[PDB]
Order: structure tokens, then sequence, then C-alpha cells
């Protein structure tokens, strides 16, 4: 719900990493638990306890990946307590990557998760500094 | 594209079942007709979004 | 130089139900 | 079955769309759509196919859940509201389902994937009159509700139906599937500027007939299908081939090609709504859509796949059955971009 | 969907007696000679796609398709123009309409203005 | 006979008449814009 | 599409192809059918024959014609070049052709005609020369899905006469007859035609003739009009190399076959071969 | 894939005639070619062409730059002062915060 | 052949002139009368 | 030619394009201010007319 | 200026109504004549920029380049005229029209003036030059090469457009003398910087940034020299062009984002220009030799300083013509050889000579030595950059080292040594080939006595 988004969205700053990592995690585990949906919708897993180690694996997996981007963005806002410039997600976004390049066991997909996952991230917190639109009401 | 050709052609072959009031057989009233005939004489050059 | 124009091997490659 | 049959159906498929774009009344639509149904159906069945059964199966089974989603949320709209008459719904949870149903009307991901199916269940004829006639009337109503539409989940849809108009259009060789991925790709772009600005839809939806006309036009007259197929017709008929590149062209929307007209115009009005990130990622992903339109290009006239013998023969028999309206056709889908402003002929 | 709803105006007339007061395009607007050239060339494929001698042959119908789209496109352009110079009305009367939300701003010269400069460095 | 020539030197003819065919759009495009002739500057009264 | 102004014919007749299978017989085969039928009698319809019909009427070269020669076939069979397969194929769709250039015939005029050989015929060549080994096996699938996705659609076959020589007699006949090539031909490979023809082609298709609705005759009616449709399939991509030909040997050929002054143009245009100029205008 | 063999060659112009002026096969044609394309490389443009260019009239307003500033040169000397302004408009002319 | 197709769809051609010269010609003068 | 056609011709363009520039911006205020309220000619949408409603006594006295 | 345009759309019909053995010569001598009509144009105005129509204008920016683009229509004709020649007569009819369809698009892309048309033009180029590319390209990597030289454009332009539409929303017209005029500086946030890049991004692609400049030569390896001549020469060049005009806007912003492109191109010279000392055929060492160049004219762009722009415009036109001198000068040998690897070529001034002089003046003028205008072009950008930063010097010097080797190199290499014994297929220099090649380089030394006409606005 546009509500969980909302509870992230006061973070204040950075301050209590754990109340906003918690709320990371959650985002994470929502993501993790619709992919799982949809693939276990269109790749009929067969036996469904393969299914459920499937969801099991995604959710968990994209939970971590929430969870300790929120908490080292946080602490990267309380560290080096710039604390509002973009690259202070960035590094989090970086992190963000390895994360998930651990679960898949490969340099590869880690190494291009971190770039391309920082990216993201950083353009996310640009936008909250400009009002971005990404979907603008019509107003016209 | 709601062409409205009915209208331009006055068929209004379509237009009677439409709403609440608009004379129904034998005049039986609609069980909401009074708040819906002040809130339709209310809405005209108005138009849509003023409207509301 | 006679151009080239694409050999058999080469038309295969979309021959199969999906690229 | 005999033409005087055929053309009272595909009449009345007219009929059942005209339907839709002259009654105000909400049921007239809804019947609008369900004579459109029944009378689509068996102009699918024609030449019949162990194929083209199960074709007609999966497009009845969607249109058909479709068109009850649809019912059930105009009945809840007048639970609502107590009205008939289109306008602006009342009641969000009723509004969004409209939505739906209309999305898979117009086969919209992710509800889209009966639609590449289906194409390859049907010759082209059915399939080109499957691709255009049946786009109208969905859009035909939502642009009568593009006054409330709840854009977030209109862009939403949008979007996702480039990208998947993209990625599955790069993998299949034989055209009409392609086909289908082209036009799920375009119906993105109609839809996504339908909340800010619908003469500009419009004027897109133009395009798009024209352009699939063209294309299936031209398909029918070779009677190319499978990529390789197509392939051989650069020696018999050079002309085709040599302008069927072009049509590609534009529906890859290179600039002077008429196709850019569609999206030089649409970039412009959610400019105007500011949402400025949206059609970059948007008109990004449009180059991916090209791309498959030009490997099938190289296919083509491009480069001369080796042709088989057994063609020579077939160099002494001209084609027959010319179809008079495919000339125009090509050249209004192509030449006429200095003439976008004319598109306020539309309002 | 602006313009379409507008007070007065009936549906499907393809153009308005409140029209007609606009001039017409003149004969040879470059415009409408390019629909000429539009319908000629459409003339010509014809040929070129059912083998034909091309442009010589059925000279005749290619008159048909050029007297065709410049035909039509005449038409289409009284109602480009009709509708332009509407929106231009439309859009005048509201400026007198609301004189409050379009103000008659002052202008400052720039003998009265500071702006910062940024030299190139 | 010599017609036939004439007839291989047909197109020849063409592109110098597009030139001409330019300068005289340029004549006329230039004639649109004709909206002073009474420039703060460079006008003294005409003779 | 005119059909509606008339709800098609109601005359019904057939069409007659004398199924006389040898060298010298084959013509002897021919001259009593021709005799027997009112219906123009089949002429063969060989490398040619589509050219008969082209406009000019007259054969051209073999080179772009047909681009197979069978004496070419004969005096080497088994040629590195898969000709000993390009003929077959290239036969079979000017048979093809046959029944086109006639059926419509039958189901325009009404009137009987008389086919010399006919398309359920051409099984038997390609089933010996497969045995012989002329030709690969691959030649041979390609030839029997093209018939399935040709032929299928034909619907009604025969109103014809299957016949026999003796192997042997017709050894005999080809010594008489002039041709050095028809000499030539071995023995044991027309044995194995004459077993095999007469093992399935007769013992399928006369329990169809045995039995010798409008709409679907219209809608026959439609197929046998537009040639190219019947041939629509004949130029499957299937890539196998004796009958694929490069791209540059077609751009060529073809190339050359507009050269002709009959084929610039579709045939009524044409400026070279004397089509009036006043349609040109 | 059966084909057609082989391109023999590039085929020498000079292998069918000496004298050929690169070009055309025909050798007819060919002494035409070299000879417009000469005379409008050459005897057009880049004489013609050059000497036009060579003469364009003055736009750029360079002579007329130099007499002028000849001009002020002259009125800068006599009254003395103070040939360059430091100032390219005038103080009291501009309000400033 | 001369046939009458030629000159049938000929003389629409020449129909939608006169009709469009027409029609512009009328148009100028109600242009005038309506403005100057 | 004397500068001075050059200098005429640049002077109506500046004119004419400044024109078209101010114009397009004045109609952008015009277009979000009239879809912000409605008050304006061109964007109302379709709403229902009276001359549906009947007005007639009606089986029970009141409605 | 709309009298030039029309003609060169008459040759259209004008092709394809000619008799079939005669079209070289029509197509050959309508473009020159039309050539000395573009060159009437490029008196300009010392003061103002000269105008037309309402639709186009005439910066001194613009003159030298059309003059140029003009110019070498006729040039394309004359080497495509005997690579080609067993094509069939509907299908060559068909080629030039690619040519001319092309440099119209050009005449019509120079003189712009709405950035938008500009813009819309500036992706037309595109298509005419793919057809080139990929059918008459020769071998198969062709095909692949199409794609690389497609999509980098439009990755590039597609951004670029919508920038383009925002602009015009946020302040009045998009045209080019009021916003010339209007102009207000953007300066650092967010939003505004990626409006930089926006507006920048495309430009740096199409004419190649070291970054980004791998389709080029790969582009240059395959298509038909026709192709290739109008790919080097100029789309290059115009891609430098609009970039020129698009920082009439920008600033001070300019000043802070210059840093990153600045590494990639002063960087990116030495480095290409490090690579090209080692190809292992020729086709390829002058497109390396061509992007080693433009990088040369984007720092010049964006230090912004006067010189610098002066100087670019100068290299702009040089290199232009330069380049398509060594690729039509290489062209000959792949013909006459068939090798296209430069060391089969061994001894080939042994056997003729005049080619080997043009080796010598086209190399000669590539490590740019005075007073070629590539040289004089390249000093002033060297003096701009010197005075952005004294250290930049010591990078600008290895690159006047280095494209002094490899030029040489190529020359002494493919030339100067034995005669290899077999090849036996050379014969002796078509009369086409040197008045070709002696039509690229006269213009180009005739310049040097009149450089204050091609130096451009900041002369
Ligand atoms: C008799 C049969 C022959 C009739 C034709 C005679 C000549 C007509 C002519 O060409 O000039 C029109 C001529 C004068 O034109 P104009 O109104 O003064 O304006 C011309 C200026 O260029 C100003 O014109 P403009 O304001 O209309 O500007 C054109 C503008 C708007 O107009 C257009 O869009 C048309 C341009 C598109 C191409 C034109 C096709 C070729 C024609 O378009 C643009 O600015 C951008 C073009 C879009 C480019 C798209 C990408 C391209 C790559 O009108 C006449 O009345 C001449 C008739 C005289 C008697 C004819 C009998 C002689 C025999
Ligand atoms: C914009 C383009 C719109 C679509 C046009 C595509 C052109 C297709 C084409 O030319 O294929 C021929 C050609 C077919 O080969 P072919 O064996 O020589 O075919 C015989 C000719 O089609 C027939 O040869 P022909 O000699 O019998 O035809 C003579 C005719 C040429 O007729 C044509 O072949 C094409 C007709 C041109 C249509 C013009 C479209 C609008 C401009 O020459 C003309 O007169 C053209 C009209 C110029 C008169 C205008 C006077 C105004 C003053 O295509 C190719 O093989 C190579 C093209 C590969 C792809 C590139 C396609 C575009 C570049
Ligand atoms: C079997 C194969 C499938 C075939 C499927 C294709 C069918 C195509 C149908 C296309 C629909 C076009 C509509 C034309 C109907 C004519 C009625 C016309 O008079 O309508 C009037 C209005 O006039 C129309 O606007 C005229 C449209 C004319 C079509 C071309 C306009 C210019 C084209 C712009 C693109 C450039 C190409 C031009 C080159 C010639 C009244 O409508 P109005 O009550 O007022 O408003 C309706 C609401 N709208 C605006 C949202 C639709
Ligand atoms: C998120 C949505 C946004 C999309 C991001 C960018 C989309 C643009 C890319 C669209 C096409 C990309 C690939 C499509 C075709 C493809 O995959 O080709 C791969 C193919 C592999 O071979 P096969 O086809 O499998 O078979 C070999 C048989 N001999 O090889 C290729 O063709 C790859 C080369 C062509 C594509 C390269 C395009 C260049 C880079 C694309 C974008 C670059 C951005 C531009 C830089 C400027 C930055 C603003
Ligand atoms: C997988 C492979 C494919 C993926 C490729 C990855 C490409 C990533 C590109 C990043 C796109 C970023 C999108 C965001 C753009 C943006 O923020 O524009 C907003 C901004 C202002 O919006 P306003 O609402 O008016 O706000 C101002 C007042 N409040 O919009 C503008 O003014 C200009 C719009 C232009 C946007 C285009 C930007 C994309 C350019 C690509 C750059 C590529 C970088 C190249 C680096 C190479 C250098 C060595």
């Amino acid at each position: 719900a546009k509500t969980l988004l909302h509870k992230y969205s006061d973070i204040p700053e950075g301050t209590e990493c754990h109340r906003k990592a918690y709320a990371s995690t959650s985002i994470g585990g929502a993501t993790g638990l619709i992919v799982s949906a949809y693939s276990i919708a269109l790749k009929p897993p067969a036996s469904f306890l393969e299914g459920v180690a499937r969801t099991g694996r995604y959710t968990f997996t994209s939970a971590a990946i929430g969870a300790i981007f929120g908490l080292t963005s946080c602490i990267s806002a309380q560290v080096r307590e710039k604390p509002d410039d973009p690259l202070n997600y960035f590094i989090g976004g970086c992190a963000g990557g390895l994360t998930l390049g651990a679960r898949t066991r490969s340099y590869g997909i880690g190494a291009a998760a971190c770039a391309y996952m920082g990216l993201t991230a950083a353009l996310v917190k640009m936008g909250q500094l400009e009002g971005w639109q990404v979907f603008a009401e019509p107003k016209v | 594209p709601f062409f409205d050709v009915q209208k331009r052609l006055g068929l209004d072959l379509d237009r009677w079942m439409t709403i609440q009031s608009a004379e129904q057989p034998h005049k039986i009233p609609g069980r909401c007709h009074a708040f819906e005939k002040e809130w339709i004489e209310c809405a005209h050059g108005i138009g849509g979004i003023r409207a509301e | 130089a006679r151009q080239w124009q694409p050999d058999v091997e080469w038309a295969e490659q979309f021959g199969g139900a999906v690229m | 079955m005999n033409p005087i049959i055929y053309t009272t159906l595909i009449m009345t498929v007219m009929s059942g769309t005209m339907l839709v774009m002259i009654s105000s009344h909400w049921l007239l639509i809804w019947i609008g759509f369900e004579m459109n149904l029944l009378a689509m159906i068996p102009v699918l069945m024609k030449n019949f196919n162990p194929r083209a059964t199960e074709a007609a199966t999966k497009y009845f089974l969607t249109q058909a859940t479709a068109s009850m989603m649809l019912m059930m949320a105009i009945i809840i709209n007048l639970l609502y509201s107590g009205q008939w008459t289109i306008t602006k719904m009342f009641n969000p949870v009723a509004m969004t389902m409209m939505t739906m149903a209309l999305a898979m009307k117009l086969g919209l991901s992710p509800f889209h994937f009966w639609v590449p199916e289906v194409t390859q269940g049907i010759s082209l004829q059915a399939g080109l009159l499957l691709l255009t006639w049946q786009k109208l009337a969905p859009l035909s109503v939502l642009c009568q509700i593009s006054q409330s539409i709840n854009p977030n989940l209109m862009l939403t849809m949008a979007m996702l139906s480039i990208l998947i108009g993209g990625w599955g259009g790069l993998n299949q060789t034989q055209l009409r599937k392609i086909m289908a991925y082209s036009s799920i790709a375009h119906m993105g772009w109609m839809t996504a500027v339908l909340p800010y600005n619908t003469t500009m839809t419009i004027l897109n939806l133009l395009i798009y007939i024209t352009m699939t006309l063209a294309m299936f036009m031209l398909l029918i007259h070779s009677s190319a299908t499978t990529t390789l197929s197509l392939s051989h017709t650069w020696n018999k008929m050079p002309v085709i081939t040599s302008l069927m590149m072009v049509t590609l062209l534009s529906m890859g929307g290179l600039p002077p090609l008429s196709g850019f007209m569609p999206k030089w115009m649409i970039i412009q009005e959610m400019t105007k709504n500011e949402s400025i990130i949206m059609p970059t990622l948007m008109a990004m992903t449009a180059l991916l859509n090209l791309y498959f339109y030009m490997r099938l290009a190289y296919s083509s006239s491009l480069t001369m796949f080796p042709s088989t013998n057994n063609m020579k023969m077939k160099w002494q028999f001209e084609h027959t059955k010319q179809m008079k309206l495919l000339p125009t056709m090509i050249v209004l889908s192509t030449l006429v971009l200095p003439m976008t402003p004319a598109l306020s002929s539309l309002n | 969907t602006m313009m379409s709803g507008r007070p007065g105006r009936v549906p499907l007339q393809f153009l308005p007696n409140e029209a007609r007061s606009l001039p017409p395009p003149k004969l040879t607007d470059p415009r409408l000679v390019y629909m000429g050239f539009l319908g000629y060339c459409s003339g010509l494929i014809d040929n070129a796609i059912r083998r034909r001698p091309v442009v010589s042959a059925g000279l005749h119908r290619q008159l048909l398709y050029v007297t065709s789209f410049v035909f039509f496109g005449y038409y289409l352009l009284k109602r480009q123009d009709y509708m332009y110079a509407l929106r231009d009305h439309d859009m005048f009367a509201y400026v007198k309409s609301h004189p409050e939300d379009f103000p008659e701003k002052d202008k400052k010269t720039y003998g009265e203005i500071l702006e910062e400069f940024h030299p190139v460095r | 006979n010599v017609l036939q020539i004439v007839r291989d030197h047909w197109v020849h003819i063409l592109v110098p008449v597009g030139f001409v065919f330019g300068c005289y759009l340029d004549r006329r495009s230039d004639e649109k814009l004709t909206a002073f002739r009474n420039k703060s500057l460079l006008f003294k009264r005409e003779l | 599409l005119g059909e509606r102004t008339t709800r098609k014919l109601t005359e019904t007749s057939k069409v007659i192809t004398v199924d006389g299978n040898i060298c010298s017989g084959k013509g002897r085969l021919a001259r009593e059918i021709a005799e027997k039928l009112g219906l123009r009698h089949f002429p063969e319809a060989g490398i040619h024959y589509a050219d008969s019909t082209t406009g000019d009427g007259k054969p051209l070269d073999v080179q772009l014609s047909g681009n197979c020669s069978l004496e070419k076939f004969y005096d080497d069979p088994k040629s590195n070049d898969g000709n000993s397969y390009r003929l077959q194929s290239w036969l079979y769709a000017s048979r093809l052709l046959q029944y086109a250039d006639a059926l419509e015939h039958l189901l325009s005029t009404g009137q009987g005609v008389v086919l010399e050989r006919s398309i359920y015929s051409d099984f038997v060549f390609l089933e010996a020369m497969y045995r012989q080994g002329f030709i690969r096996k691959q030649c041979v699938e390609h030839y029997n899905e093209v018939k399935k996705v040709t032929a299928c659609e034909y619907l009604p076959p025969h109103v014809v006469v299957y016949v026999d020589v003796p192997v042997p007699e017709i050894q005999s006949r080809i010594q008489k007859k002039g041709n050095p090539h028809e000499m030539k031909i071995t023995a044991a490979y027309l044995q194995d035609i004459e077993n095999a023809y007469k093992k399935t082609f007769l013992p399928e298709m006369s329990e169809k003739c045995e039995v010798l609705d409008d709409r679907t005759f219209h809608r026959l009616r439609m197929l046998v009009q537009n040639k190219l449709e019947v041939l629509n399939y004949t130029t499957i991509p299937v890539y196998l190399p004796e009958i694929t030909i490069g791209a540059h040997q077609s751009d060529r050929v073809f190339q050359k076959f507009t050269e002709l002054p009959g084929r610039k143009y579709s045939p009524g245009y044409n400026e070279d071969v004397g089509d009036k100029w006043i349609w040109l205008k | 894939r059966l084909q057609e063999d082989p391109d023999p060659e590039d085929e020498n112009l000079y292998e069918k005639n000496p004298d050929s002026h690169g070009y055309d096969k025909d050798p007819i044609v060919d002494l035409w070619n070299m000879r417009v394309v000469f005379f409008f490389g050459f005897s057009i443009v880049l004489v013609l062409g050059s000497t036009f260019v060579a003469y364009l009239p003055d736009y750029r307003m360079q002579e007329w730059a130099r007499r002028e500033a000849e001009r002020l040169v002259k009125y800068r000397e006599a009254n003395g002062l103070p040939l360059m302004e430091s100032n390219c408009f005038d103080p009291n002319k501009i309000q400033l915060p | 052949p001369d046939w009458l197709k030629v000159g049938l769809t000929l003389g629409t051609s020449v129909f939608l002139w006169i009709y469009l010269i027409k029609q512009h010609k009328e148009d100028v003068l109600e242009y005038k009368r309506r403005n100057g | 030619d004397g500068p001075e056609k050059n200098y005429e011709k640049t002077m109506a363009i500046l004119q004419i394009e400044a024109e078209k520039a101010e114009l397009r911006l004045k109609e952008l205020e015009v277009r979000r201010l009239m879809r912000a309220r409605g008050d304006g000619p061109w964007y109302q949408y379709p709403t229902i007319d009276k001359a549906l409603i009947d007005h007639s006594p009606k089986t029970t006295p009141d409605n | 200026m709309l009298k030039i345009i029309i003609p060169t759309t008459m040759l259209l019909p004008m092709t394809w109504m000619s008799k079939h053995n005669m079209i070289w010569i029509n197509a050959t001598v309508h473009s020159l004549l039309i050539s000395l009509i573009s060159l009437s144009l490029l008196n300009q105005l010392g003061e103002n920029s000269l105008n037309f129509s309402l639709t186009f204008f005439s910066d001194s920016l613009s003159a030298p380049l059309l003059v140029l683009t003009t110019w070498l229509l006729p040039l394309m004709l004359m080497a495509s005229q005997s690579h080609l020649s067993k094509e069939t007569t509907t299908r060559k009819k068909l080629y030039i029209t690619m040519l001319i369809l092309l440099q119209l698009f050009l005449i019509m892309t120079f003189t712009a003036t709405e950035l938008i048309l500009f813009y819309i033009l500036f992706e037309a180029t595109l298509v005419p030059t793919l057809i080139i590319i990929t059918r008459w390209g020769n071998q198969t990597e062709r095909l692949n090469a199409g794609l690389y030289f497609l999509f980098y454009t439009l990755a590039g332009s597609l951004p670029l457009l919508v920038a383009l539409v925002y602009i015009q929303n946020t302040t009045g017209s998009l045209n080019f003398l009021i916003i010339h005029y209007w102009s207000h500086p953007l300066s650092n946030s967010w939003s505004n910087i990626f409006m930089w890049l926006a507006c920048i991004m495309a430009f740096m692609v199409k004419m190649p940034l070291y970054g980004l400049h791998l389709w080029l030569p790969k582009a240059h390896v395959e298509a038909p020299i026709a192709g290739s001549m109008v790919l080097a020469a100029v789309l290059l060049k115009l891609g430098g062009y609009g970039m020129m005009r698009i920082t009439t806007i920008l600033n001070p912003l300019t000043n802070y984002m210059a840093y990153p492109f600045l590494m990639l191109s002063m960087w990116g010279m030495i480095m290409t220009s490090s690579i090209c000392l080692r190809q292992t055929d020729l086709k390829s060492l002058i497109a390396y030799s061509s992007v080693s160049h433009m990088a040369l004219v984007i720092v010049a762009i964006m230090i912004q300083t006067p010189w610098s722009f002066m100087g670019a415009t100068a290299l702009m036109i040089a290199h232009g013509l330069t380049s398509s001198m060594l690729f039509c000068l290489a062209n000959t040998n792949y013909e006459r050889v068939h090798s296209r690897t430069m060391i089969l070529a061994r001894g080939l001034q042994t056997l003729l000579p005049l080619m080997a002089t043009w080796w010598l003046m086209a190399s000669l003028t590539n490590l740019a030595l005075p007073p070629s205008i590539n040289l004089i072009g390249e000093l002033f950008i060297i003096t701009a950059s010197f005075s952005w930063s004294n250290i930049t010097i010591i990078l600008m010097g290895m690159n006047m080292m280095i494209t002094a080797l490899y030029s040489l190199y190529m020359l002494i290499t493919t030339q100067r040594g034995k005669y290899t014994h077999h090849i036996n297929n050379i014969k002796a220099s078509f009369t086409r080939e040197n008045a070709l090649m002696a039509l690229h380089i006269l213009p180009l030394l005739l310049l040097t006595l009149n450089p204050k006409m091609i130096l451009g606005p900041l002369y």
C-alpha cells in the first residue's frame, strides 16, 4: 500500500537507523512476494514444496537487499552527516548489489548490480530533492 | 470519439432510458426523484468540472 | 570483390521457430 | 461460408463498433462490445484449422471474461451514483475495474498474452482486421472516460505495454507474431497519453491503423509469413520488399517518416505536464521496438537470402486480385510528416 | 478534451457556418500543392506495384489520384484554419475574462535590473 | 530524326529551371517580409 | 465474389488423365487418350509447359525456364549436381499447374477435358529414383512435405484411366524409339517404377475413383484461378543444396528474365511486343 | 547451393582498349565524360569560383572598421582624452542597488 | 480500348475540379461580404 | 545588395517569432487556468441537460 | 537559401529520366554547377548573421560547411562510378538518389533555423546513409555495422529531442535567433545538470567521443566509399556544428561540467592516436586518425574561448577534406589488389608514381604542417587550451608527435620498399582517379590563401 512507502518516507533525515531499516526491509519483502508470485504463476514449479522453496528464495533475497540498503544509507547519513546529498544513498545503492551479488554467488551479476542499483538509488534521492513527478497529474 | 449522431439527428433513441426521472410509464416517481431533479437543474453550463 | 550475399548457414539461423 | 453471409457478419461487426461510438447510455456500450464479440469469433474460423480453433478459443475466453468484469464495474458504478450516462465514474474501486476490463480489450500488458498467440492462429486478412478494427471500440470508450482515469494505473500499463511490446518482439521469426508485438507496443503509446490529451491519442491511432494496413496489405500481396518465406520475395516482385523496408522504418519512427509524427506530438503533450522522465524512458525503449523491424528488414530487402529454384516458373505469373486501397495506405503512412498541423482538425 | 463540448456548436457537421467568414485558402497554397504531389506519388506507386510501365501508363488514373487528394486536402485546410483561429479567439476572450490572472507586468529595463555575471575561464 | 537527339537532352533543361524558380521564390518569400522599410537606423526619406 | 449474382454453376462433368506408364509407350498412351476425349489432350506439360501459357506461348531456353534438361538426366544420372532431383520436383510443379490449367476449364465451360498424366502419377518416378539412389533421401522428405502441403487441398481426383504395359516390351519399343537418351535408360529402375506404381498408385487411387457440395466447388474454383496460389507453397524454403540457389545466380538469371520482350510488364501493358499504346494514352 | 562460378575479375578498361580515361565501358561517352568533368571541375569552379570568392565585396565591414577607427583616433588624439573608455556604457544611465 | 471507364473516371475528375473551383469562387465572395 | 534588406528582414523576423513565443506562453497560462476552473469555454466536459427531466404530477403526492 | 535547395531536388527527376547510360554525366555536371551556385552564399556579413526566409538563415559558421557539402557530391560520383557497373540500371539510378537525397538533407540541416527542424533533419540524415552502408558495403560485417551506426545515434539523439521540446515550453520560442538573444543562464541544481547532458550527449555521440567512438571504425571498415566519404567528411562535422549552436544556452554551467568530457577527450586523443599507430589494415587506420582529430574539435568547443571556436571551424573543414581524400586514396589500392590489409600493397610506388605524390600531399597535410588550414586550425585551439590550463600543452604535444608517426607510417609501409612479386593485378591509374584526388587537394591548398572566409563567425 502507499501508506507503507509513506511510512518509509518519514525517515526523518536518517535518524534512528533501525526504524528506517525495518521499513526498507518491509518494502524489499513486498517486492519479493510479488516477484515470487508472478514467477510461480508463469513458471509452474511442479511439486509445491519446491514452489515455497522458490518464494522463500526471492522473498528473503529482496528483503535482505532492502535491509542492507536502508541501514547503510542511514548510517552513512549519520556518519558523514552531510547528510542530504544524493551520494548519501549511492553507497547503499552500491552496497545493495553486493548483497544481490552474494546470493547469486557471482562476481559478475554482483558487479553490475552494484553500479546500476547505485545509480538508480542516487536518482531517487535526487528526485526527492527535486520533486520530479514521474507520474505527473494531467494539469496541462 | 463520442459521436453524438443521435443528438444531431435528434433521434433520442437512447437518451430516454437514462436518468432516474425523464418520463417513465404511468408517471411512476423514482424513489429519489427530487434530489436528482435539483441536482440536475444545478447542472448545465457549469459543465462537468466546476460541477463537481 | 563480388559483394557478399548471405549463405545457407546464415539463413538457417532465422529458420527456427524462434530466434 | 458464402460471401453473402460473410459480409453480413463483417458489417455487423462494423455496426457492433459503431454502436459503441454512438450510444451514450452504458448499457448500449456493453451491448456494443457484446454484439461485437459474437460477430468477431466466426470470422476467425473461416478456412478452419485444428490450430485456428484453439486460436478462437483463446480470443473468446479472454474477451468474455473482460466483458464480464466490465459489466460488473458498471453495475457498481450505478450502485454508487444511480446513473447510466458515461461521464465521470463515482467510485474508484469500480473505476479501476473498468480500466482493467478495457485493458484486456486493448490487449495491454500484463493482460497481453493472448494477442501474440491469437494472431498466430489466423490468416492475415482476419489478422489485420483483428489488429485494427478491434482496437477502435475500447479506445472509443476510453476517450469518453478520460476525464476520470486514475493516471497512475494508466501509465503503468501504458509503459509496461511498451517494454513487453519490446522484449517479446526481438525473439520471433514468423511475421504474424511480430506484428502482434508491434501493435501491442503501439497501444502503449496510445494509452499513455490518454489521461493527458485525447486528441493526440486519436492522431496516433490513425497513424497506427494506416501503418498496419500498409503491412498487412503487403504481406497479403506476397503471401509471406515465416521470415524466410519473406526472404525469397526480393527476386519475385522486388518492389514490394523494397517497400516493406520503408513501411517498416515508418513503424520505427525514423524522423523524416510519418510514424515519427505520433511520438513527437506525444512527447510534446506529456512535456507540458512536466512528467519529463516518463517520455524519456518511453522514447528510449521505442528504439528497442525498432530493432526487430530492422532485423526483419535485413531478412528481406536490404539483403538477398538464397532463392529456391522452383521460384523460376512463378516469375511468369503476375499477381492478381489487386487491392485498390493499398497504395494510398502506403503513402499516407509515410510522406505525410509536413502535415502534422492538420492534426488540429481533430480538435 | 477542449474545444469539443464547447458551448453552442453542433456535433457532426464538418464545418460551422461560424467559419465561412475566415478567408478560404488560396488556390496555390503550398501545403495544398503538396497534397497534390502526395496524391501524385501515390498514383505512381499504384503503377509500380502492379508492374505496369510506370509513369506513362494509366496517366488517366494518376490524374484521378492527384485531383482526389488535392480536393480533400482543400477542405481539410479550411477546417485547419478554422480550428486554429478558433482557439486564438477563445484564448483572447478568456484573457479579457480574467485580467487579474494575466497581470500587465511592469517592464523594468536592463539598467534598472541587476543580474549576476559569469566570467568565462 | 534530330528530335530524338532533342529527347537525349530533354532532361538537361530541368535543373536551371529549378534555379529560376528558386530566385522567384526568394523574391516572393522576401516580399512577404516587407514589414518595415522604416527602420530606426537605415532609413532616409524616399525619393 | 461475383458468385453472389448467380450462386455458382449447377453443371458437372469430368476430365480424363490416362495413366500410361512407359517410354515409347508413354507416347502411345497419349495418342489413345487424345482420340478418346473431346477435351484438348495434355501435351505432357514439361519444361516449357508454363511458357506455352505465359503469353508468347513459346518455349524459352532451358537455362531459366527449368534449368534441368531431361537429356542431361539420362546421359548422366547421379550427376553430382542434383539434377536427378532438380528435374523431378520441377516437373511436379509444372504438372500441378497442368491440373490448374484444365480443372479450372472444367469448372468454367463445364466441358470435359483430357489431361495426359497428372499429379498423382508423379509419386512414382521419384519413388524409383530414390531406389536407384539417383536422389538423396532429404530430397524425398522435401518432396513429400511439399506434396502434403500442396496436394491435400486439391480434393477431387480421378475420372481417369490407369493402364499397363510390360517392362520388357516397353524396352523393346524403346529400342525402336529414335532418341538415344531413351535407349540408354536402365531397366531395373523402370521395373522398380512399374512395381511400386502398380503396388500403390492404383491400389489407393482406384478406391477414390470408384465413387466417380456446390459452395465448396466455388471456393475451389477461386483456387483454380490466380495460379501462383496453387504454386504458393511450391517454393517452400527448406534449403536442400540441389534445389536452392545462391543469391548471385538468382539475381542474375532473373535479371536476365526481364530481358525478354514480354516479361518486363504485365502482359496487357507491354510496349516491346506490340500491345496497344492507346491504353497508356 | 548451386551458384554462378565467380566474378572473372575486375575488368580492365584497358583490356578493352588503350586510352579510356577510366569511366564507362563505351569509348565514345568517356571522352565526353572527362571533358565535362574537367571543364567544370577546374575551368569554372576552381577559377571563376575562386576568383569570384577572391573579389567578394567587404561585407565583413573590415575596411570600414579601419577607416572609422582612424576617425576616432583623430578626435581622441586631438582632444587628447582618453582613447579607451574603461566603461562600455555610461555610469549614470544605469541604476544600481 | 477507348472504352467507357476511362472517360468515366476522367469525367468524374474534371467534375471534382469544376465543383471545387465553384465552391472556392463563391466562398471568396461570401468572405468579401462577411468581412470586406 | 546593401545590408538594409538584410536588416529589415531580420527586424521583421524577430518581431514575428517573438510574437509567437509570447503567445505560446500565454496560451499555456490560459490552458492551465481553464482546466483548473472549468470556467473557460473549452475544457468543460459534457454534463446532463434539464430537457430530459419531466414536470408532471406523479401518483404519489410527493415525488 | 531556397534558391540553391530546389535544383538539388530537381536532379532527382533528372536522374530518373536520364538516359540509362549517361546518368553519371548528368548528375556530375549539374552537381558541379550547383556547387558554383552554392559558392555565392559565402559572402555572409561582418556583423549580423545573414537571413532569408522565416525558416532559414545563414550564419558564417554554416556557409563554408554548406559550400563543402555541396562540393562533395560530384566527388562521390566520380569515386562510385567505376566501383559499380555491373549493377542494373534501375538500381544504379536508385543509388545516386540516396546520395543526393542525403545532401539535400544536409543543405537543409545546416541553414537550420528552428532547432526542432534542425533536429529532425539532423536525425533524418540517418536513413540514406544506413541504406548505403547496408546494401552496398562489402563483406558480412557490414550488417552488424549498420546497427552500431544506428543506435548510437538514436540513443544519443532521442533524449535531446525531448529536451528540446521542454525548453520551448519553459520559455517562448525554440527559434535560434531569439534564443540567442533571450538566453538566460541555467545553473547547478540537479535538474539543470541533466538538462545539460541531455542537450550535449547526442552531439557528442555524432562526432565520436573517445568513450563512444566504437561504431565509427566499424562503419568505415564496411561502407562503400561513397558512404565513407560522407560518413567521415560531413556527419561528424555537423554534429559539431549543432553542438556549437546549442551552446548559446547553457553557461555558466558549462564551466562546471566540461571537466569529465575534457578528460575523455584530452586522454582519448592520445589514446586513439596510439591505437592508430598499430592497425592491421589501412581503412581502419584512417578512421582512428579521424577520431584522433575530432577530439581536438570537441575540447575546442568546450573551452568555449573564441579562439577555440575559430580553430574549431577551421579544423572541421580541413579534416573533412583530408579524411575523405585519404579514403578514396585507399579505396584505389583496395580495388587494384583487393588486399585491404596494408602489408600486401608493399612497393606500390615503384610500379606507379603519381599516386605516390598524392599519398605524399595527403598524408603531409594529415600531420598538418604549415601553412595548411589543418595546422592553423589546430594551433588556435592549442592556444586557447593553453590559456585554459598551462599544463594542457603537454598533452597536445604528444598528439602532434604520434600524428606525425602513423601518418608517415601509412605512407612508408604501403609505398616505399619492394614491390610484391606476384601481384600482377595493378593496371596503371585511370584518369578519373587523378582527377578525383586533384579535386580534393587543390581546393584545400587554395583555401589557405584566404582563411578569413573560413574562420567563421567569431572571426
Ligand atoms: C477492415 C479494415 C479495418 C478498417 C479500420 C479503419 C477505419 C478508420 C476510421 C477513422 C475514423 C475517422 C473519423 C471520420 C468520421 C467523419 C465524421 C466527422 O465529420 O466528425 C466530425 C469531426 O470532424 C473530424 O474531426 C474530421 C476528421 C477527419 C480525418 C482526418 C483529419 C486530419 C488528419 C490528420 C493527420 C494528417 C493526415 C492528413 C493527410 C490527408 C464530428 O465529430 P465531433 O462531434 O466534432 O467530435 C468527435 C469527438 N472527437 C474529436 C474526439 C472525435
